């Protein structure tokens, strides 16, 4: 019963359109209201049922208890904003999720692997920090053009931008338009300080993109390979034997 | 024939694919043998 | 009736599906109901198929009384065939439209073949552990979806719109949201009002207004195709603080954990079906054929050079042949001579020097003439066939034979094919038998020759998809991609080989969004009906990486497994060898535990600093706390050093620590010309975080089995980059100074594009705008080798690389412009770079990967 | 004789140098910004495009 309803406030969530009426923003409004009570009563239920104790020894039950909590303040305020409230609802599918015995074993099994191994991604990190850093230091002038691929977006003025950057990158969306970017040659930020009319940029932008491309894959290539050894007796199970 | 029959006869025994070491393999046993009778 | 059932006739109807399969091929999609004699001829051709198709199934339905699947896909093609004929005749609700089913037809073409039954079943089989990845993926766009519904509703609607009215987005050619003065996102500015109303990014498509909406930018954020895009209009909209965590982590969670859940699963399949096949002994007769084939020409050449020992003069002209090919200096004398082949075939480049021109052709014959004469040396004193029986020779044989083809033509047209010299650099390949790792790289070679019937098939089977996706992609966007724009689309649908271009394109996934933005605005826009049509796409993207997945992991798996067993067996059979043989023949702190930490952190902290640093202002206050922040920080590093230098006098890693603290203080200085120097040696200041290794155990380790990983893929790598050059000799000979073009399409020289032409805005004839003619060249060419490398590299990556392809189609002659589609059959050797590199090499190196770290531990 | 003349990149400085042909060196991408001038008609390596000229002072 709880699934169905869970399921049903999915749904209501779902269909949350732009330009809808006004009733049809009351009569969402109302149906939070009215999915949020069931849920205490829910919890209520099972305070007792289980006792204080019993209730917060499931982990499934604490985030539960803190899911339910930030919708009955989401209604306090929603009165009379913040937007981060309104985001518990969806958080609740994920019991749905973690019901079937395959779906469940195999998210648990590879999120094991993933604790186990801390270093297989370290390296990731620090190779991460190293070309963000680099690239602060030798691209980190360019001025912001937008017209170009280096703009207010994308650029190496800061270092989470450097690394939003290189995680661009490693996802290969357009590494080689930032590389051309990046030659020698282009007019830059007014505020560093004659002969330096476009004196910045550098030739270093193919090895750093290139280099960047090879390594960022083998590391991930790396890891990959890491975790699936790692979880590699689930992956052949032979389930049909005991 | 001569395979299926314990080896036993053959005092050595020559067991290469190529010229090369065939002929080093008899070499080395006539040479070893050369020095027992003197 | 059931006599005549088993005899050829199903190899009739084998011909017929394969006419009705060459014919939906000719056919072209005419906008707007033209057509032409071809397309008048085809519907009769398709009458007299849909007659033949009928009395065929009739025999079969009046035989046997529909229940196997194959025989119910006959059924109902017959039946919607019928249907839709009669249907066009009685009309003669879209009814044209209805002609899809005949796209089914070649799926009839492993019907009537179980050999390719058998693949496709075991393709098929791998689906169902996947299931449950496919659900968490559903599930997690479920979720982002709404949470995107949540966040980003409606918040894209607002475009500049400029200060004289609301005519149409005054804001570049690509408007981009904006928001209001009261508003955190992107601000118009200047002679610009951020006015509400307005379409959307793409025509309104890309959004999360609706659900639906918000689920496919979501899927095509998580396909890692135009999702930064997204990201960037999300920071214009609502601002630039807090869409990355939505972003970043979707793109994490659906894209890289998803991917590596689907190979370790993939894996896993593999290995279950590798361990249950290998009970039967397929490696046995692998196993068996190698030595068969070791112990043959080692017998061969016994009983060839024993003739020649003699009991006609063949005493004074036998010796010195074989004596020769084996003496050790035949081998470095062949080497070098393919060394310099090499040499002048990459020499060439657009522009050389005259006498360059006449050195690399006076020598490429030098050269040919000297290989075929050691050639025929080498083909009689080692027998006739027996030369032909060993492999490299084959290839040897082939490329001699093809030399000499293509260098007595110097009268005929296109000589970009008589550089099969290239394939010469393979012949060198032999310098990995004097080094180690030859019976690594040779061994897989045999595997990928004896497995070549399974690795035709699944080819095949990818091939055969290919082929009805294009086919149902020309039938419902065929002569649609024609709107009033003033660009034309190069990724369309409008003939057989475009839509073949368009489909491996949308397989790579690159700007497949693009095309399905295509597709919808040509079934009408962002409405219910005509977005339905997305659904295609969406289709054709998983169906067509699945598959591509399930070819190429097979493969190279299979084939690397293979191969380490035939060279673990053939090692152990050295070993046991060598033995025998061997077996008969001889019968002070800062050696502490806390302190060392403190300082771990003081290096995390190190780190932490320099990466707070202010990149662009030269001089600002935050700098003035960091910078002299760094000189505590080095007096620690200093004083360790010192407090250790004493206990001893040296490992790789105090070395790594000198090279930091010496550059560190040196820097503190320097003077003098405080522009070069100093800019080299504060980039040196990286080196800092990679002190944490050999002082923080777990990284060393994981280090050094990075360090072993890499030298066990090094042969991989090697031979990447072998075929990478020698692809790129190919396409500098194939587009060598071709791919130049001016801003004028109507000049097509250097000395004809100068000066200024006119330009219309938007095509409007009724507002000129002069631009400058400019002479340009591609963003990567292929002028020279080394630009050549750099091309194929980024065309590897998947990046921008249908603009490179549709840029050489068009290349016709060198110093000249280009010519519209001059020749579509070019784009062969781009889908054979894919295929071998970008498809097989990188899953031979993941597959090498797997199997060297499952060789390990276990 | 004189055409705008240079080895390096950076201040773009004369030299000695002879030959009718004189040319300009820049990047495809940034067309409006000329990285080196000489004289002949050089081959570029990347991503760098070369414009040769026929008089003294046409490379401008
Ligand atoms: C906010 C997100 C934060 C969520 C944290 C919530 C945690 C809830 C509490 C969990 C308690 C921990 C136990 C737990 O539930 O973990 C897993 C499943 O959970 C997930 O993986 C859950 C996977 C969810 C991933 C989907 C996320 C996608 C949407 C994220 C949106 C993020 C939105 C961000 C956007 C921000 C916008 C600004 C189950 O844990 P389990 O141990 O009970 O499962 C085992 C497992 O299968 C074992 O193999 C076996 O027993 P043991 O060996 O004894 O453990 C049993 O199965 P078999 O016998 O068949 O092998 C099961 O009993
Ligand atoms: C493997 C390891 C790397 C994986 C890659 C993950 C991606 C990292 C993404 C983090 C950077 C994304 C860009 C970003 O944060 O934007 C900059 C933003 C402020 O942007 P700003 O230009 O100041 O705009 C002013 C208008 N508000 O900056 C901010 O205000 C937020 C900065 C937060 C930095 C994240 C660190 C977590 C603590
Ligand atoms: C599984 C289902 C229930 C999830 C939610 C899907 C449904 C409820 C969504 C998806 C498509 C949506 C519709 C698509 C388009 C519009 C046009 C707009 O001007 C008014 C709302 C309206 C009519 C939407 C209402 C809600 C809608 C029907
Ligand atoms: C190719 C394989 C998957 C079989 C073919 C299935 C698809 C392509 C077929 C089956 C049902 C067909 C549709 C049935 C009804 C309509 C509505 C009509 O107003 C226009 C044609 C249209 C839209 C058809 C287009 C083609 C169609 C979608
Ligand atoms: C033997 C194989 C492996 C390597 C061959 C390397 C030589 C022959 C190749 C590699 C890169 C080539 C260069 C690439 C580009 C340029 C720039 C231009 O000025 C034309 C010549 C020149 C300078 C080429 C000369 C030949 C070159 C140096
Ligand atoms: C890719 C194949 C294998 C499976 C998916 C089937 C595709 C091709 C089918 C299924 C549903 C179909 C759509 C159904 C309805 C419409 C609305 C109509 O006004 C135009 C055609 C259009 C937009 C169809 C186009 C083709 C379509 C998208
Ligand atoms: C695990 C390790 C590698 C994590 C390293 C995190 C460090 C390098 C990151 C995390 C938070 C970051 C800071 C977050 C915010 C800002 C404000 C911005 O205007 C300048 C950069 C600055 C000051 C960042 C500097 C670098 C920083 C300190
Ligand atoms: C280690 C990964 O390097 C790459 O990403 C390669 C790409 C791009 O990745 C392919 C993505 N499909 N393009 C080319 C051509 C490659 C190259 O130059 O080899 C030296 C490398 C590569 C390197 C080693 C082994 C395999 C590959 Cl495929
Ligand atoms: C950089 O931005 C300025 C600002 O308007 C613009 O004038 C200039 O043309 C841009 N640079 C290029 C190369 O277009
Ligand atoms: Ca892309």
């Amino acid at each position: 019963l709880m699934f169905v309803l869970i399921l049903l406030n999915t749904i209501c969530l779902a269909m949350q359109h732009y330009g809808q009426s006004c009733l049809f923003k009351i009569a969402m409004n109302i149906l939070n209201m009215l999915f949020t009570g069931l849920f205490t009563v829910e919890m209520i239920l099972k305070l007792i049922a289980f006792k204080p104790k019993g209730y917060f020894s499931d982990p499934w039950n604490v985030f539960d208890f803190l899911i339910v909590i930030g919708s009955i303040i989401d209604v306090i305020l929603s009165e009379t904003s913040i937007t981060f409230f309104r985001l518990f609802r969806v958080m609740r599918l994920v019991k749905l999720l973690s019901r079937g015995e395959g779906i469940r074993t195999l998210l648990w099994t590879f999120i094991k692997s993933f604790q186990a191994l801390p270093y297989v991604a370290l390296l990731i990190v620090m190779l991460f920090f190293i070309y963000a850093v680099i690239g602060m230091q030798v691209f980190g002038k360019i001025a912001l053009n937008d017209t170009t691929e280096i703009n207010r977006n994308n650029n190496f003025q800061t270092f989470p931008q450097a690394v939003l950057l290189l995680f661009r990158c490693a996802t290969g969306e357009a590494w080689q338009d930032i590389m051309l970017a990046c030659m020698p040659g282009k007019k830059c930020a007014p505020e560093s300080e004659t002969e330096g009319e476009t004196p910045c940029g550098s030739s270093f932008a193919v090895f750093y993109f290139i280099s960047f491309y090879m390594l960022c894959a083998f590391l991930i290539i790396n890891l990959f390979v890491a975790v699936i050894m790692d979880n590699f007796d689930y992956l052949t199970r032979d389930w049909s034997i005991l | 024939k001569l395979v299926q029959c314990p080896p036993e006869s053959f005092d050595v025994i020559l067991d290469e694919n190529q010229l090369e070491d065939a002929c080093e393999h008899l070499a080395e046993y006539l040479e070893v043998y050369w020095r027992a009778t003197h | 009736i059931s006599i005549v059932e088993w005899k050829p006739f199903e190899i009739i109807i084998l011909l017929t599906i394969f006419a009705n399969c060459v014919a939906l091929a000719i056919y072209i999609p005419f906008p707007e109901d033209d057509s032409n004699a071809t397309n008048s001829n085809l519907e009769r051709v398709e009458y007299l198929f849909l007659i033949i198709f009928t009395v065929e199934a009739f025999l079969k339905v009046i035989a046997y009384g529909l229940r196997n699947g194959w025989n119910l896909l006959d059924f109902i093609i017959v039946v919607v065939g019928l249907f839709s004929a009669i249907l066009e005749q009685a009309t003669k609700f879209d009814v044209k439209a209805l002609r899809a089913f005949r796209v089914l037809r070649p799926l009839r073409l492993v019907s009537g073949v179980p050999s390719l039954q058998v693949v496709l079943n075991s393709i098929i089989k791998a689906m169902v552990p996947l299931l449950h990845i496919a659900l968490l993926v559903l599930f997690v766009i479920i979720i982002y979806a709404i949470i995107g519904l949540e966040l980003f509703m409606g918040k894209m609607h607002k475009t500049c719109y400029n200060q004289e009215g609301i005519a149409d987005v005054p804001a570049e050619d690509d408007p981009s949201p904006c928001a209001l003065e009261t508003g955190h996102g992107r601000q118009c500015q200047n002679g610009t009002v951020c006015k509400p109303g307005w379409d959307g990014p793409k025509h309104g498509i890309t959004n999360f207004d609706n659900f639906a909406f918000a689920m496919l930018t979501v899927f095509q954020c998580i396909t890692m195709e135009g999702w930064t895009d997204v990201l960037y209009w999300v920071n214009d909209a609502v601002g630039r603080d807090w869409p990355w965590i939505y972003f970043v982590t979707l793109i994490i969670i659906g894209s890289f954990f998803v991917l590596n859940l689907v190979l370790g699963v993939l894996s896993g399949e593999f290995s279950k079906e590798r361990e249950k096949a290998k009970a039967r002994g397929d490696f046995q007769k692998l196993r068996e054929k190698q030595q068969l084939e070791e112990d043959l020409k080692g017998y061969l050449d016994w009983i060839t050079q024993a003739e020649d020992i003699d009991p006609r003069w063949n005493r004074f002209c036998r010796r010195k042949c074989r004596a020769a090919v084996k003496s050790n200096v035949f081998y470095w004398l062949v080497i070098f001579l393919v060394f310099l082949n090499t040499l002048t075939i990459a020499s060439e480049h657009y522009n050389q020097p005259n006498w360059l021109t006449e050195v690399q052709d006076t020598a490429n014959k030098a050269l040919l003439a000297l290989f075929t004469a050691e050639m025929l040396l080498k083909m009689y004193s080692l027998g006739l066939q027996a030369y032909f029986v060993s492999l490299f020779n084959r290839f040897d044989c082939f490329v001699v034979c093809g030399g000499i083809l293509e260098t007595i033509l110097v009268e005929t047209k296109i000589m970009s094919p008589l550089g099969i010299s290239v394939l010469r650099c393979v012949r060198l390949l032999r310098i990995f038998k004097i080094t180690r790792y030859w019976n690594s790289l040779s061994n897989l070679v045999a595997s990928l020759l004896n497995s070549v019937r399974s690795i035709a098939s699944l080819l095949l089977l990818l091939f055969l998809f290919i082929i009805i996706f294009s086919l149902l992609g020309m039938q419902l966007f065929g002569g649609k991609f024609n709107f009033d724009e003033m660009q034309t689309r190069r990724s369309t649908f409008d003939n057989f080989p475009q839509s073949l271009l368009t489909v491996f394109q949308i397989l790579t996934g690159e700007d497949w969004n693009s095309v399905m933005y295509d597709g919808i605005m040509a079934y009408g826009g962002p409405s219910f009906p005509g977005m339905l049509v997305c659904i295609y796409f969406i289709i054709l993207f998983i169906c067509g990486n699945y598959i591509l997945l399930n070819v190429f992991l097979a493969i190279a798996v299979d084939n690397l497994a293979d191969a380490e067993s035939l060279t673990s067996a053939q090692k152990e059979e050295e070993e046991e060898k060598e033995r025998k043989k061997l077996a008969r023949t001889a019968s002070r702190i800062v050696n502490d535990t806390i302190f060392t930490n403190l300082i771990l952190f003081f290096i995390l902290l190190s780190s932490i600093s320099l990466a707070a640093e202010d990149p662009v202002q030269h001089t600002s206050f935050r700098n003035h706390i960091l910078g002299n922040a760094d000189y505590v920080f080095t007096s620690i590093f200093t004083l360790e050093i010192i407090l250790k230098m004493t206990a001893y006098g040296r490992n790789y890693f105090n070395i790594l620590d000198l090279l930091v603290v010496s550059v560190s203080l040196i820097s503190f200085g320097i003077q003098s010309s405080a522009i070069n120097v100093v800019k080299i040696l504060r980039v040196l200041r990286v080196l800092r975080p990679l002190r944490a290794i050999n002082r923080a155990k777990g990284l060393k380790h994981v280090v050094q089995c990075v360090f072993v990983a890499i030298r066990t893929i090094g042969n991989i790598v090697i031979v990447t980059t072998l075929l990478q050059f020698m692809f790129a000799c190919i396409g500098v000979q194939l587009f060598k100074g071709k791919l130049y073009t001016c801003s004028d399409s109507s000049k097509q020289t250097e000395a004809e594009c100068k000066g200024n032409y006119i330009t219309y805005k938007d095509g409007e004839v009724d507002h000129p705008i002069i631009q400058p003619r400019s002479w340009e060249n591609s963003k990567f060419d292929f002028d020279n080798v080394l630009a050549a490398m750099m091309a194929l590299f980024t065309v590897s990556t998947f990046e921008g690389w249908p603009e490179l392809l549709y840029r050489s189609i068009d290349s016709h002659t060198e110093d000249k412009g280009p010519i519209y589609n001059y020749r579509v059959e070019i784009s062969i050797f781009f889908i054979i770079y894919i295929i071998i590199i970008a498809f097989f090499m990188m899953n031979i190196f993941v597959g090498f990967v797997i199997v060297t770290f499952q060789e390990q531990g276990e | 004789r004189i055409c705008y003349i240079h080895k390096a990149s950076l201040p773009r400085a004369t030299k000695t140098c002879v030959e009718n042909t004189c040319y300009k060196m820049f990047i495809r991408t940034q067309r409006e910004y000329i990285s080196e001038r000489g004289c002949g008609c050089p081959t570029a390596m990347w991503p760098y495009q070369t414009e040769c000229c026929k008089g003294d002072r046409c490379n401008k």
